């Protein structure tokens, strides 16, 4: 099957019927972190959450960052947006961080207890009316009900394709955000400015010339 | 600042010690030729001395009443006053590399106990298995907490004890 | 069967059932039949909006060069008055196209389920549903005598040609900075000194 | 069945036809389980009735010429009034009387098990003493309540955009329809 290295041997824990059918399996565990199946279940969940919040974050970087080079949406840089936003806001940042810690803690603890038991949040009485729509959809990490409003998860023949598009765009958005961080430290300009500088002179403006990434040259 | 310590860029005994070391090096320098190898060696020594004092004054170190850098070992006080790079980041760097070494040794022991000659692998090292475990040991904290949570990190009370236990 | 490149090996999932099936899929984008359904309908939609777009770019500029409220180029159509701001027109456009688009999508999901007028419950499209090819009031002038096939193939050929033409107008206008019929007039005035290679190397 | 929210779609199997407002609208499958659906029928009827009263109140406040629903609690941040006649209270006493009265009425309503339609002293004129036009009146009631809920959320979003009351913005839409809507606003569509 498909692998991250054609020719390397696939590890025995990623070549099982419980692992081959997950999403985006390419036999990539050179550190052997997923040998414990409970650990692989937990790491599947951590990967899905990092994928989804990395896509949402990198979209919040790029689409305001692309449209600010167009006409509308005078938006500051992402390493400057929190300061301008807290100058425009109504609350200090500590109060807003406390509110988001309570609001995220409730939701994350719901997801926590649904990881610990799959049939957990469907207790009758536990919720006013959201208790019957807070179960899973037989595959943990992929909930239904109020999550997924448009009903696209219902169709079974598209479903592995939807999963694999999600995991590829998510891993790619994780690389995008780590590149946003490193590009921010090495250059000091925005990522669209880095893309414009690589398009203006590709053979002279890259990470071999920034003087930071490999300083032995 | 912390504990009545002045910053080293503000301390006067720090500059006095810098000037005293440059004075000793130039008193050793002034008895040679201009472009000779002892002169080049002492000028490189003076260059490293000036660079070291500039780097210590740059990093925000705290000097005392004698002009020497003092370190702060309290997580919250150093994270508050910007001294986290002297104990806190070094202690987590050390715990990473020390647990690396310990986890690679533990995996080598458990790998060689399952053979017909565990002692013979302890005297004569299985180099490919040692290099495989050495490369795989970069995810040692994750594997350590996973072996902790499964109960396979510990041996039970099948251990060796004395007659009064 | 006509191929895009005679002698080449054609993909097995392309079988002449679609209008304009010439076997052209080198990137193998439509091996899934469900994706092929979505791509056939999207080809029809992009092609028909491209045909209306190329007509709406040609015909006002073709009439402005000869002997009417505005003779303005297509990319400067936003900076004109139109009795109202463009935002209100955007809102009206999005409401009415939300209606029409969601009704067409519900036809595509379940064929035979979006046919009759909901207000006037006797007006109705006939049972020859064919998602992408409605009929009825959408064919008022009594066409489809020549059966359906040749006109479908003419429709997809004019549509692919207009999609290429609109990709044209965007590219030519972004590079040369001018209007397309003036670009055609410069190519007809001296084609041997006005090529893409000439205008590229003129930079 | 009251109709179909989307023609061509299928009716959900958990919604019965002897129930008012059953257009088959449940995409999220929220009321699939019967106890949840019973609680949601209760909540839908109560939200609809409170929204009818609230929309009629905001319309009467602005049509009778005493500010709008947004200008009404402004005296307490700064003297109450009603029909242009002063009311001699403050927000602490008003909050006390309102909390006692709503606690008593709500508690008497919540003592009953699943009573959506009480009748009795709540129905003095005896309209639902026939059980044939009563279901039609329930359907009229749930449609008017849904329309009033949509109207009140429209009031809130409309004032958060424009800063004006509903009747004044209705007059602005009747005056300049192509220059006063949610798009000359500059908020509902963030471009242009
Ligand atoms: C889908 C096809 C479509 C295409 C190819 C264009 C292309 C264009 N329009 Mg646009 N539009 C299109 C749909 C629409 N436009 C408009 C209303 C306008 C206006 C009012 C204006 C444009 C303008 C433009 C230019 C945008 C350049 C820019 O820097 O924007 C960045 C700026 C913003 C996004 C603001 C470009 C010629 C501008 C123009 O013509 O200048 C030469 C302009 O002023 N358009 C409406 C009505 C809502 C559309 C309907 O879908
Ligand atoms: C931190 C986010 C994260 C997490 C939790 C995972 C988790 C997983 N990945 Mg994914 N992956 C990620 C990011 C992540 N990945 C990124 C960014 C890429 C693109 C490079 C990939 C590309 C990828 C491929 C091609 C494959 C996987 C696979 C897996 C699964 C098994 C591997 C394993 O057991 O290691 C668990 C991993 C972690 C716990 C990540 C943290 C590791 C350390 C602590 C940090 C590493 C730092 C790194 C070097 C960056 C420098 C800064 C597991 C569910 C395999 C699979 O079968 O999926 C179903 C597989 O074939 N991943
Ligand atoms: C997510 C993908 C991604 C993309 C498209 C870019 C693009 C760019 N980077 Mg960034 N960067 C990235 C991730 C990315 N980077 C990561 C993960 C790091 C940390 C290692 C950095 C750290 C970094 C520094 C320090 C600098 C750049 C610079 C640049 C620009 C010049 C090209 C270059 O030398 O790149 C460097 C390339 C890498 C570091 C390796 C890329 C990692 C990916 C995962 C490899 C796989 C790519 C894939 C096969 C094909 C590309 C995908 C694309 C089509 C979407 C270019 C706009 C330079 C700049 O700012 O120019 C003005 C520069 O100085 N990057
Ligand atoms: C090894 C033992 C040890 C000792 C003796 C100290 C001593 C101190 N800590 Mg430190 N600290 C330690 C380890 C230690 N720390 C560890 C392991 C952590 C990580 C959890 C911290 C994280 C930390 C933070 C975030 C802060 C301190 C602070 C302090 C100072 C005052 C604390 C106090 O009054 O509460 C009595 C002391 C204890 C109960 C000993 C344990 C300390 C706990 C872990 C934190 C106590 C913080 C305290 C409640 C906040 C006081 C606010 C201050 C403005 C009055 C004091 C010098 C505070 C400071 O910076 O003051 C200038 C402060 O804000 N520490
Ligand atoms: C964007 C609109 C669009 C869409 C949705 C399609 C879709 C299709 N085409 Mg058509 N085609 C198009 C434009 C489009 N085409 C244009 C403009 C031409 C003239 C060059 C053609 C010429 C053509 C021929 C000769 C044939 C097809 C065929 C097909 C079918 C199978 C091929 C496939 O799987 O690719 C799916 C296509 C996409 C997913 C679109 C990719 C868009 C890329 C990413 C844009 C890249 C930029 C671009 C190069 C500029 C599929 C229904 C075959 C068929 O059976 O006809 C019914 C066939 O024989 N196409
Ligand atoms: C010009 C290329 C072209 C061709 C050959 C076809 C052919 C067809 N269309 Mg299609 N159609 C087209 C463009 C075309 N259409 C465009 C641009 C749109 C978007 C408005 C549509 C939207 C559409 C709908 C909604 C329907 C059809 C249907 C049909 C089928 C029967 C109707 C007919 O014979 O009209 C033949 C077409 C012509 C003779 C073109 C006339 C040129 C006009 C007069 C020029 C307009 C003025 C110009 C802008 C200046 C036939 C396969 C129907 C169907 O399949 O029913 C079963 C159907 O319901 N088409
Ligand atoms: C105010 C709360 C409320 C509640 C509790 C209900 C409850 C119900 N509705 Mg009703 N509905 C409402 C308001 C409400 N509705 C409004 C305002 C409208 C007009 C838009 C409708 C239109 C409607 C139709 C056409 C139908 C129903 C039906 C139902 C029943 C089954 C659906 C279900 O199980 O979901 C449970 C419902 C909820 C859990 C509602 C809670 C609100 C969610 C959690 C958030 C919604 C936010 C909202 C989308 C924000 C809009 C902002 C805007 C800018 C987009 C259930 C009794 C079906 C029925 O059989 O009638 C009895 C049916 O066919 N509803
Ligand atoms: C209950 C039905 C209803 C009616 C009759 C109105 C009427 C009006 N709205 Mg309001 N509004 C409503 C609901 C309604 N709204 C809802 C649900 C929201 C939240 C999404 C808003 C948020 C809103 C904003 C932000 C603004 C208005 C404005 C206006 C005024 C200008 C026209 C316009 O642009 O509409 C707004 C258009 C929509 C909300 C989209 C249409 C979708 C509707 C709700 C579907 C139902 C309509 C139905 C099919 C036909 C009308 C039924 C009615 C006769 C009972 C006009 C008086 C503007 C204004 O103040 O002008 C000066 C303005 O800026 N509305
Ligand atoms: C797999 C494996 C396995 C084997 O065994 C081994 C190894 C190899 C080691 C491994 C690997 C690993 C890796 C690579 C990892 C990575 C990760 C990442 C990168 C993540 C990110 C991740 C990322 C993320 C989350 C992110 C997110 C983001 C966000 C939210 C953002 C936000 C924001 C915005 C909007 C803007 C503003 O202004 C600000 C802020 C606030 C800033
Ligand atoms: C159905 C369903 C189902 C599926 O499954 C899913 C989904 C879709 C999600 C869902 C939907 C939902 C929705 C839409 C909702 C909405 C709601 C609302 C709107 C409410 C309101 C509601 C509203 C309401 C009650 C309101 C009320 C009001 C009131 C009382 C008012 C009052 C007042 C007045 C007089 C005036 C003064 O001066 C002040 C005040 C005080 C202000």
């Amino acid at each position: 099957r498909q692998s991250w290295l054609p020719g390397s041997q696939i590890p025995a824990h990623l070549d099982t019927p419980a692992a081959q059918a997950l999403a985006g399996n390419f036999g990539f565990d050179p550190l052997g972190l997923g040998k414990d199946p409970v650990a692989l279940r937990w790491y599947q969940q951590a990967e899905l959450i990092h994928c989804r919040t990395a896509m949402a974050g990198v979209a919040g970087i790029l689409i305001p960052g692309l449209l600010t080079k167009a006409g509308a949406l005078n938006v500051p840089e992402w390493y400057d947006a929190g300061k301008v936003a807290i100058e425009n806001s109504f609350a200090p940042w500590g109060s807003l961080l406390a509110v988001q810690l309570f609001l995220c803690g409730f939701v994350e603890a719901k997801r926590w207890q649904d990881i610990r038991k799959p049939g957990s949040q469907g207790e009758p009485g536990s919720f006013l009316g959201f208790e019957a729509s807070l179960k899973g959809t037989s595959e943990l990490g992929y909930p239904g009900g109020p999550f997924d409003p448009l009903g696209l998860s219902k169709e079974a023949d598209k479903w592995a394709d939807w999963k694999l598009k999600e995991v590829k765009n998510g891993r790619l958005a994780m690389l995008a955000f780590l590149g946003f961080v490193a590009q921010k430290y090495a250059t000091g300009a925005g990522p669209v400015d880095n893309l414009a500088a690589h398009l203006k002179d590709p053979w002279h403006v890259n990470y071999a010339t920034n003087g930071v990434s490999l300083p032995f040259l | 600042d912390i504990a009545g310590l002045t910053p080293c860029s503000e301390s006067k005994a720090y500059a006095k010690l810098e000037k005293k070391e440059l004075k000793t090096l130039e008193k050793r320098l002034k008895q040679y030729e201009a472009d000779s190898a002892p002169a080049v060696a002492l000028k490189a020594t003076m260059e490293r001395t000036k660079a070291r004092f500039a780097n210590y004054a740059k990093a925000g170190l705290l000097c005392g009443n004698d002009g020497l850098p003092h370190l702060i070992a309290d997580p919250g006080l150093a994270l508050k006053y910007g001294h986290a790079g002297e104990v806190f980041i070094p202690t987590f760097g050390f715990l990473y590399v020390a647990g690396y070494i310990g986890y690679v040794g533990r995996q080598y022991l458990i790998a060689v106990k399952g053979e017909a000659k565990p002692t013979d692998k302890e005297i004569i090292i299985d180099v490919p298995l040692a290099t495989k475990l050495a490369w795989q040991g970069a995810g040692w904290p994750l594997a350590a907490v996973q072996e902790l949570q499964r109960g396979t990190l510990l041996e039970k009370e099948e251990n060796i004890t004395v007659s009064p236990r | 069967l006509p191929s895009w490149m005679p002698g080449a090996d054609l993909p097995g999932y392309l079988n002449g059932t679609l209008p304009g099936d010439f076997g052209f899929d080198p990137l193998y984008l439509g091996q899934d039949p469900v994706k092929l359904k979505w791509y056939a309908q999207a080809e029809l939609m992009n092609a028909r909006f491209a045909m209306l777009a190329v007509a709406g770019i040609l015909v006002p500029e073709l009439l402005s060069n000869i002997g009417p409220g505005a003779g303005v180029a297509w990319y400067d159509a936003g900076k004109f008055e139109y009795f109202a701001p463009a935002s209100s027109l955007f809102g009206v456009q999005m409401l009415l196209f939300a209606w029409v688009e969601i009704r067409r999508y519900q036809d595509f999901v379940k064929p035979g389920s979006a046919n009759q007028d909901p207000i006037f419950t006797n007006n109705k499209l006939p049972d020859g549903n064919e998602p992408g090819y409605p009929g009825g009031i959408f064919d008022p002038f009594g066409w489809s005598k020549g059966d359906i096939k040749s006109l479908k193939l003419k429709e997809i050929k004019n549509g692919r040609l207009a999609m290429l033409a609109f990709a044209g107008f965007i590219g030519q206008a972004y590079t040369t900075g001018t209007t397309p019929l003036k670009n055609l007039s410069t190519h007809l005035a001296d084609p041997w000194s006005t090529t893409v290679w000439q205008n590229d190397l003129a930079r | 069945k009251a109709g179909n929210w989307l023609p061509g779609s299928d009716a959900p199997a958990w919604l019965p036809d002897d129930l008012p407002g059953n257009y088959g609208f449940d995409p999220l499958s929220l009321g699939k389980e019967p106890a949840s659906l019973k609680r949601f029928t209760e909540s839908e009827v109560i939200h609809g009735r409170w929204a009818m009263l609230g929309v009629a109140g905001s319309l009467a406040v602005e049509l009778l010429g005493y500010g709008n629903w947004y200008d009404a609690p402004l005296w307490a941040v700064n003297k109450a009034t009603w029909f242009g006649i002063e009311v001699p209270f403050d927000l602490n006493a008003l909050l006390a009387f309102e909390f006692v009265a709503m606690a008593a009425a709500e508690g008497q309503r919540g003592d009953a098990g699943g009573v959506v339609y009480p009748g009795g002293a709540f129905d003095p004129l005896g309209f639902a003493k026939d059980s044939s036009k009563s279901g039609e009146l329930k359907l009229k009631e749930i449609k008017n309540g849904r329309l009033a809920m949509v109207a009140f959320l429209g009031f809130v979003a409309q004032h958060a955009a424009t800063g004006k009351g509903p009747i004044a913005a209705l007059g602005e839409h009747l005056a300049n329809p192509w220059g006063a809507n949610f798009a000359t606003n500059g908020i509902s569509v963030p471009f242009f």
